[PDB]
């Protein structure tokens, strides 16, 4: 198999959760959520993650309740059988951006942005792969590589041609704790948060 | 049954749609592809069949995307014959969906269909 | 503050190994653009690309930056 | 790649028979399409002569149906043309060509032979 | 025997302008019309088949409009040079017939 | 078991069920360990001649159990309904389309429809629950056949002149390996739960896309490699199935007058050629169908069969004569 | 509907009966919801949404 087909091997970063005695860095998780909400949520769903699971991990009870109440969910119909909405609660699952697959492909030129609840375990490389994909977008594809209009080059992606454009840019997000929001700082935070979503 | 809007399908691009739970491959073949398809010697095919017996309109290659070996779905625009490659046991199919190499014994099966203006109806 | 990873990559692109690697790629990039200018390039099928050279370079940078990057992050 | 190589006497005396041979390589005559013969008269004007399908069915132009004989040799993978009792009117450059058939687009001649200029003349040529 | 008549039989133009030839038949042919390019060196290749379909290797600068009995073959320019006689044939039924021809000289 | 709910239900066990991830990781990793220990159990047999008289019935029941366990593990993998589950179900059920005439009919019957769908996943769960009890019953038949003849020993000779009770001695010796087994398994369950698995199975099954990264579960790779080595559909499935059945031939192809390899230089050597060849067959299994690998797999496949049908009988005969002329002075 | 066929009505009679009712179809290319006439595979529609 040609190197292009395989994809560039994702290198071994020093994740603080790596190691038998190491837990997650919950500060990194809390930041990753913010990055997911402000940058990833517009295209990617997090269907298997329920609001209540955040409480006591990266946010307090009241914080999650507020975030949850910002979304509308279906409620039991009224006395006349008319459909009516309701604000979200802790027992609900984090909502996706699209109502269905057809809509999802429409907003992304045919491609379907996969759910990210298990993306860390659903890929060879895990965190290393995710982080490397998010920070490994060159500005231009290597010479002689024909990129089909609608694609973006990324060496870590098998085939090198990915339908997701680079979305992480310096200080595109304003961290609550004032941490320098660089592209790699954000990739390290989402990835850590995504690992928690998966495990 | 099921319909497909051929007006949408660009030039040399593949489209996979579901019909009776099985996948149906439809390609808008380029002129070069149409030639490559009808210019192959039968003696180089374990399952001899002309491109003409497989397509009603040279522009639209329509077939069931089921590898005749053990069932997997061939990957499009892959393999050593400018066609499809089955990742399961290494079966290569050409730009006409014919079996060229590997354990598969037959060309990708052509389902029943009819044209109707800008769209086709499989079933 | 500028991206820590971008800095590290820039630093290592300047080592002897890095410069030789970018040279090898750039040498390839030239041969390719000249190939694209030639008459009848579109119909070759045996078109050259510089992914291999690029991978060799990116691999070198990764092997150097991976063990250092997180010490520079929060 | 498919190729049609023509050969044969490019000069026949009036009243005699014209014998042209088209050698096909890269594809098989018996495989599946139609193998034609066509001629370009002196002054640019094309006329379809006839063919022989992959099975052996002959379809000629009613204008010449009583003189021609488009045969083939499966073992050598090549088809022939034979126009009996020629006239100076039969003078033209003859081309053999494969015509493919698709149920929606119909017929189309995609592979043409080099072409052989034949001339009906009482002139003598070393056999 | 269906008969075709091309127009303008033998034309000329400079390298650059978009020329437009056209055929016409006695009977009504669906869209069963093919166009052939005949180089001065005695070589003949297929250009367009079934009214608008382009054959392998022919540039996009070759259109093919038409229906019923009127047909056309539009271009855009002649670079390097498309100087040759263009023919057209039908095939709804036998025998098949070609056009009168249309030389495309540059002057 | 609903095809629309399967994958999510396993995720529900993984996230919502107290200690549910421990159940799944134990079950999943437990499957692999089951196979690693079974391979060693079988290897132990080949080595010490446990398959020969009067223990052939014992061995044949074992081969039966091996097949049943493999089918069980397969059915289990299908219940997760990941990307590997779907395609595994498709390929394996299609293995039967090789049967002439009734071939495609059996597949349709196993599927219960046009393709691997709801009816297939639901029946596969029902059968996954059933086979393990059949295996338990066969294990009893296995123990019954073992009991009348007792175990053999590393010396390959009679153990009747010096026996010691199962209790205390072997009850406590088995405890040693039980704890070791639990220690190693715990290491994977808690620290490396997905090392022996595949990431693609963390993706819901999709009937329209077979990932290019598709690879069978590690314990089935050697058999998978054997099938790929044959450029013919039918012959491919037959050879793969014959790879399991040829184990039944050992009692007859072992011409040796002594049981076991302990005192046999040539047999000890070729036995390891067999073990590493099996491991290699597994490695070829994980590789793509490409030039060097295809030939290596075909030669390794040949070695696999040649071991039982050619090597063992030739080597054992030769050693019979070596033991004789190497001391008998006449 | 398909169960009425061969029992109390012909294929045609049931097909026509079913086609008088609307059912949720698969959404269009844009993701918007769309309806469709019922078919033999559908179940006799109820009078109330809930
Ligand atoms: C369908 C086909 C089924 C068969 C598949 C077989 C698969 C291979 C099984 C995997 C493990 C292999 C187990 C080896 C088999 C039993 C080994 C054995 O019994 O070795 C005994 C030997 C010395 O023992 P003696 O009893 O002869 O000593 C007499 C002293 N007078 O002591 C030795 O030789 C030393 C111990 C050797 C260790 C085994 C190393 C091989 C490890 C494989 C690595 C796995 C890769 C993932
Ligand atoms: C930092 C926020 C984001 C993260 C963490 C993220 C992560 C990912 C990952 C891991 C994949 C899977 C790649 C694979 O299959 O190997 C992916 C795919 C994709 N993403 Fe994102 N993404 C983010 C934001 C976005 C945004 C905002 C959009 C929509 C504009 C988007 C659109 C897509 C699409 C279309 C794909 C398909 C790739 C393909 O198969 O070619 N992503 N993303
Ligand atoms: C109702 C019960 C039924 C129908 C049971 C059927 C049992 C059949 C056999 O068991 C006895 C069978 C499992 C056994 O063959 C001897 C295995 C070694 C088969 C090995 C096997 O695995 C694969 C696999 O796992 C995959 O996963 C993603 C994918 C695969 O291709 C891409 C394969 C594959 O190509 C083969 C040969
Ligand atoms: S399933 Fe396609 S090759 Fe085996």
């Amino acid at each position: 198999m040609t190197a292009a087909e395989h994809g560039l091997h994702a290198p071994a970063y020093a994740w603080s959760h790596n190691g038998p005695f190491e837990t997650f860095d919950h500060a990194s998780i809390r930041r990753g959520y913010q990055v997911y909400r402000e940058v990833c949520a517009a295209c990617h769903s997090l269907d298997r993650v329920a609001w209540r699971t955040l409480v006591g991990v990266s946010h307090t009870n009241e914080e999650v309740r507020n975030m949850a109440e910002e979304f509308e969910y279906d409620d039991e119909p009224d006395e006349q059988g008319n459909p009516k909405k309701r604000p979200g609660k802790l027992s609900d699952y984090i909502p996706g951006p699209y109502p269905n697959e057809q809509a999802a492909r429409a907003a992304n030129q045919g491609a379907l942005p996969p759910d990210l609840s298990l993306i860390v375990k659903a890929r060879h490389g895990g965190c290393d792969y995710i982080f490397s994909l998010l920070t490994g977008y060159p500005d231009e594809p290597p010479a002689g590589v024909a990129l089909p209009p609608g694609s973006n080059y990324n060496p870590y992606f098998p085939g090198g041609s990915i339908a997701m454009a680079r979305v992480l840019f310096d200080d595109m997000v304003e961290y609550e704790d004032g941490t320098p929001a660089t592209t790699s700082q954000m990739a390290k935070d989402v990835t850590t948060f995504l690992n928690w979503c998966a495990e | 049954k099921v319909e497909v809007n051929l007006a949408a399908i660009p030039l040399g691009k593949n489209v996979v749609v579901k019909w009776q739970g099985k996948p149906v491959f439809i390609r808008h073949r380029t002129p070069h592809e149409i030639q490559e398809a009808n210019s192959v010697d039968m003696s180089a095919l374990k399952d001899p069949q002309t491109d003409a017996d497989r397509v009603k309109d040279p522009q639209w290659l329509i077939m069931l995307g089921i590898c005749t070996h053990l069932g997997c779905v061939p990957i499009g625009e892959a393999g050593d014959f400018g066609g499809w490659f089955c990742p399961c046991h290494g079966s290569h199919y050409d730009i006409s969906g014919r079996i060229r190499k590997g354990p598969a014994p037959l060309n990708l099966e052509i389902p029943a269909y009819e044209f109707d203006g800008d769209k086709v109806i499989v079933g | 503050v500028t991206d820590q990873l971008e800095d590290l990559r820039e630093h290592f692109k300047n080592t002897e190994e890095g410069k030789a690697l970018v040279h090898h790629y750039e040498e390839c990039a030239e041969r390719v653009k000249i190939q694209q200018q030639q008459p009848g390039y579109a119909d070759l099928e045996h078109k050259e690309d510089c992914v291999e050279e690029f991978f060799h370079l990116q691999h070198y940078l990764d092997t150097a930056t991976a063990p250092r990057l997180f010490d520079k992050l929060k | 790649e498919v190729k049609l190589q023509e050969s044969g006497a490019g000069l026949v005396q009036p009243s005699q028979s014209l014998s042209l041979t088209c050698s096909v390589t890269g594809y098989s005559i018996t495989s599946g399409y139609y193998w034609n013969w066509i001629r370009l008269f002196p002054g640019n004007k094309l006329e379809w002569v006839g063919y022989i399908s992959n099975v052996g069915d002959n379809n000629y132009n009613p204008s010449l149906k009583d003189r021609l004989s488009i045969t083939r040799d499966t073992s050598k993978n090549q088809f022939f043309l034979k126009l009996n009792s020629v006239t100076t009117e039969d003078t033209a450059t003859y081309y053999c060509a494969r015509s493919e058939y698709y149920s929606v687009t119909g017929y189309a001649m995609d592979y043409w032979g080099q072409g052989t200029t034949v001339t009906v003349s009482s002139a003598w040529r070393h056999p | 025997d269906i008969e075709l008549t091309q127009t303008p039989v033998s034309l000329a133009a400079s390298l650059g302008d978009r020329v437009t030839i056209s055929c016409r038949a006695s009977q009504d042919i669906n869209n069963f019309l093919n166009w052939y390019q005949q180089k001065p060196d005695g070589t003949i290749k297929l250009l367009i088949y079934y009214t608008s379909r382009l054959h392998a290797g022919v540039p996009s600068r070759f259109s093919g409009s038409g229906s019923g009995t009127d047909y056309s073959l539009t271009i855009s320019n002649l670079e390097p040079e498309d100087i040759a006689t263009y023919f057209c044939q039908h095939h709804i039924k036998f025998p098949w017939t070609f056009g009168a021809g249309t030389k495309l000289e540059i002057k | 078991s609903n095809i629309e709910l399967a994958f999510s239900s396993v995720e529900h066990i993984m996230r919502d069920v107290h200690n549910g991830y421990i159940l799944r990781y134990l079950h999943a990793n437990g499957a692999s360990f089951f196979f690693m220990v079974m391979f060693m159990h079988m290897a132990k047999g080949l080595y010490y001649g446990s398959y020969r008289s009067p223990r052939v019935t014992l061995w044949n029941v074992g081969v039966i159990i091996f097949i049943l366990t493999i089918a069980t593990a397969f059915l289990g993998y299908c219940c997760v309904y990941g990307q590997m589950s779907h395609w595994g179900a498709t390929v394996i059920t299609n293995l039967f389309s090789a049967i002439p005439f009734v071939g495609n009919d059996i597949v349709s019957w196993l599927w219960g429809g046009f393709s691997v769908s709801n009816p297939t996943i639901q029946r596969f769960f029902a059968l996954h629950y059933l086979v393990p009890f059949i295996i338990a019953a066969m294990v009893i038949m296995h123990l019954m056949a073992l009991h009348i003849h007792g175990s053999s020993n590393p010396l390959g000779i009679t153990g009747n002149l010096d026996r010691i009770p199962m209790h205390s001695y072997f009850i406590f010796k088995d405890l040693v390996t039980v704890f070791l087994f639990m220690l190693i398994l715990a290491l994977f369950v808690f620290y490396s739960p997905n090392t022996l698995g595949h990431p693609d199975n963390y993706i819901p099954g999709n009937p329209l896309v077979t990932p290019a990264s598709i690879v069978p579960e590690w314990y089935l790779l050697p058999f998978y490699a054997i099938l790929r080595s044959i450029p013919d559909k039918l012959l491919g499935v037959i050879t793969m199935f014959a790879a399991i059945l040829v184990l039944l031939v050992l009692p007859f192809t072992d011409r040796s007058v002594v049981r076991g390899n302990t005192f046999k230089v040539l047999s000890k050597f070729f036995f390891f050629i067999f073990v590493f060849n099996f491991v290699l067959l597994g490695q070829i299994g994980a590789c793509h169908v490409e030039v060097p690998y295809v030939l290596m797999g075909q030669i390794a496949t040949f070695i696999y069969f040649a071991y039982f049908l050619i090597i063992v009988p030739v080597i054992s005969t030769i050693e019979n004569v070596l033991f004789y002329i190497g001391r008998v002075n006449k």
